[PDB]
Formats: C-alpha cells, structure tokens, sequence
C-alpha cells in the first residue's frame, strides 16, 4: 500500500543523519537556493517535542537539521568543511544530546 | 524435562566392541591373506596387481547377424593367396 | 540513482504560502465547523496521529514512580539443572549412539531458547531498573560532596575559634 | 567489522533506505 | 643544489566532485 | 587402523560419561536418579 506522509517525512528525517547524503544535497545548486527547502526545513523544527521524538530511530539528525537551520544564517560555503567537522565534533553534540535526553 | 521412560534406545548391532570378524565366523579369509602369521613372520611375498595369477600359464607376459563360416572362407582364401 | 529525490510537496510551499498559512488554517477551521488533498496548503496543517496508534516500517509494526519473581528464579534453577542432566544424557547419545544424536541437541537448545525468552520478557522488568544503579551512584556522589562541604568549612570555623582564642590570649 | 549484519548500525543503512518503502514511493510519486 | 623544497599544499578539505549514480541494481 | 581408533574412542567416551555421571551425583544427588536412567537410556 502506499505509505503515508508521516512515514516519508520520518524517513526523511533519519535519513538527514547521513553525511553522504547532505553533501549529496548541498552539492546541487537549486536544492540550497530554492526557498522551498528551506521552508521544508524549518518545517521538520517540530519534531523536536514529544511524542514525536518517541518515534525517532537516530536522534543525532535532531542535531543536524538544527545545525542545518544554522545553515541558513551561515551562508555553498562550508560543505567542503562538512565532513570534518562533523567527525571533529561528534564528541560534544553526541555529549549534549545525552544530557538533553539521559539526564 | 525430557527425562522419558518410555523412551529406551537399544544396543547398536553388530557392537562394534566385539570381534566383528567372528561375529558370523569371517576368519577364514581374514586368516590366508593376513599380514603375518600367528608367528608374526611375511606368510608370501606381496605385490600390487593380477599378473602372477596368469604366470602358470604359456606365454610371456612381459608388459601389462554374422556368418562365421563366410568369414573363415574369407581368411582361407586370403592365406591360400 | 544512490540518493532519492527530495519529497514532492517540499517544492509546493513558498515563503508566500508560509505567511498565508494563518488565514489558511482560519478559514479551514470555520469551514470544517485520509485527508483529501484540494489544496497546495493542506500538508502544513499538521497530520493526524493514526486511531490505531501503529506504525508499520520495512516489514515491522511498531506502537509510573520511576519519572511471584521467586517462581521465576526456582523455574530458572530447575531448567538449569534439566538443562544440564539433558547435556550429560546427549553426550552419552554421542557416546554409545552418536547417529541419532541430533534428536536430543534441539531439544535442548529448545530449553536454551526457553531461557532467553524468560531473559526477554525480563528486559522491560533490567532496563528501567538501569536508572535505579544510577540513582544510587550519583546519590552517593552527592552526598559525598556535601558532607566534604561541611567538613572543610567546619574546619575553617574552628581553625577561625582557634585564631580567636590564640589573639584573646595575646592581648 | 567484515560481516554486515542487518538492522543493527550507528548510522542509517544506505541498504536499509533503499529497500524502504519511499524509494518506490518516490517512484510513484505520480501515482501520489 | 636545491635552494628551497616546496612546501606542502595538500587540500585533504577538498570535497571531490565524483559523480555517483550507477548504485541501483 | 580406523577399527582401532573406534575402539579407542568408544573407551574413551565410556570414560568421560562414567565420570560425568559420578561426579554430577557427587554434587548434585538431587539429580543422580534421572543420571543412573540415562545410563539406562544410553547403555
């Protein structure tokens, strides 16, 4: 049958975890400069509360989006350094994930 | 659990501890083409093959619908020639 | 290709659309007084949680004061125990009729399954129970800390006593 | 590390959304 | 001899631009 | 040669199990009366 949005946006979401796949989408030109995007983006904020966070796979995404909404105030630019900088600062955002969620 | 009673499993025949030989009395040709002798000396000499079961017979043996009476014409004609 | 495209309505909503949204959802509302897409507007409004609560993925269904286990433990014994008398008994099949022997070894894996199924129905009863062995750790900590505050400025108040009585004695 | 076992990874499996229903979704998006 | 070697300029920060497309089966 | 590893190993796991049978009823007694059947059941 065919899904529903729910099951699309959540796969987006944890799919939006994926290193590969941001370069993949950064490296378009119209993907960044359509607002649509974007709009999409901040659109996915909510999902932040409960109980939809209940349904999350991989809750590091939760961060990227986030740091992709800093995207938009930061800047294209940046990409070439996405890779490193992620692998630099996995540490302290995974350490900050788990004091917003374990503790 | 699976502790059953009614579950018995019987000795495995021939049992393997026995003398399988003379279990049906299968020593005789175990016995003539033994390794030893009850003494424990070479009984004959040992080889690989079928060769000296035909020595006996003349020869050297160095290395190891039809008409038969047409055919017979057929080679006397052919030898008289 | 490797990456799949962006989902379709992503493209349908403007910077435009996002500030008529209101007005949108206002005149949604008054007239409403699967959701049939008729308008480029409608996925903004945010989707209704199924009445089944279940949500089904790759072939897989998915959905109070922590915010007779006795029976559990001697059925957990005996089985240890069946479960060894029934290794001595397979080992001996091995010894004397090795050719069946396969009869006895998933029966008791069986009973090895039979553990890890009370080993799973167990884990929403360790889990949780993994925030009880943190409560106490950083409750002794605590405590630690605290009873090392009192003890260093209590110190500090009698070195200050002793300090008085040696200046009370000097003049 | 040599063995890929299924449905136990720290990062979403490339595999697992490619076998996940929103390829063929995305595939009959015009169906949608 | 050699007056000066060159210095190193490695842009490991380079992102690469190789095109992937052939994945599905 | 193969009769003879047979034989050996046959000794050699009549063996095992009759220590294995002694020992489990040494500390376990609970259990010896189900070990002494599963001699009946094996021999």
């Amino acid at each position: 049958p065919l899904p529903t949005r729910f099951e699309v946006e959540l796969e987006f979401i944890q799919s939006l975890a994926n290193i590969q796949y941001v370069t993949y989408l950064l490296t378009q030109q119209q993907i960044w400069k359509s607002p649509n995007f974007k709009n999409y983006l901040k659109y996915l904020e909510y999902w932040c509360n409960p109980p939809y966070s209940q349904c999350i796979v991989y809750p590091n995404c939760l961060f990227i989006l986030k740091l992709l909404n800093g995207f938009m105030e930061s800047a294209l630019e940046g990409l070439d350094e996405l890779p490193k900088i992620i692998q630099l600062q996995g540490p302290q955002w995974m350490n900050e994930m788990v004091e917003r969620w374990a503790n | 659990y699976y502790v059953d009673p009614e579950t018995t499993y019987t000795y495995q025949q021939p049992n393997p501890l026995q003398d399988l030989i003379s279990v049906y009395g299968l020593d005789d040709i175990s016995r003539q083409v033994a390794r030893t002798n009850l003494d424990g000396t070479k009984a004959v000499k040992l080889r690989k093959s079928y060769k000296n079961q035909i020595a006996d017979l003349s020869g050297k043996f160095s290395t190891i619908n039809f008409d038969w009476d047409l055919c017979s014409s057929v080679l006397s004609q052919f030898e008289r020639s | 290709s490797l990456y799949p495209p962006p989902p379709p309505y992503v493209k349908f909503f403007t910077q435009s659309n996002l500030e008529k949204l209101p007005k949108y959802k206002e005149k949604k509302a008054a007239s409403a007084k699967e959701e049939e897409i008729t308008c480029a507007l409608d996925y903004l409004i945010p989707p209704p949680m199924p009445k089944n609560q279940q949500y089904r993925a790759f072939g897989s269904i998915w959905q109070e004061n922590e915010s007779n286990y006795q029976y559990k433990i001697q059925e957990l014994r005996k089985l240890l125990k069946s479960l060894l008398l029934n290794y001595l008994e397979l080992i001996g099949v091995l010894s004397i009729n090795p050719d069946m022997y396969e009869r006895k070894v998933e029966n008791i894996r069986t009973i090895l399954v039979n553990i890890h199924h009370l080993l799973n129905e167990y884990r929403p009863h360790q889990s949780r129970e993994s925030l009880i062995m943190l409560l106490e750790e950083q409750l002794e900590y605590k405590r630690g800390e605290i009873r090392e505050i009192e003890q260093v400025c209590k110190q500090v108040h009698d070195k200050l006593t002793s300090i008085q009585d040696t200046l009370r004695t000097g003049s | 590390k040599g063995a890929v076992g299924p449905n136990n990874f720290i990062w979403p499996a490339e595999d697992a959304l490619r076998r996940g229903m929103l390829a063929m979704a995305s595939l009959h998006s015009k169906e949608l | 001899p050699s007056y000066s070697p060159t210095s190193p300029s490695y842009s490991p920060t380079s992102p690469s631009y190789s095109p992937t497309s052939p994945s599905y089966s | 040669r193969s009769n003879q590893y047979q034989r050996g190993k046959m000794h050699g796991l009549k063996q095992l199990r009759d220590s294995l049978a002694d020992k489990i009823v040494d500390e376990f007694p609970e259990l010896k009366e189900p070990v002494e059947d599963i001699i009946k059941r094996t021999s």
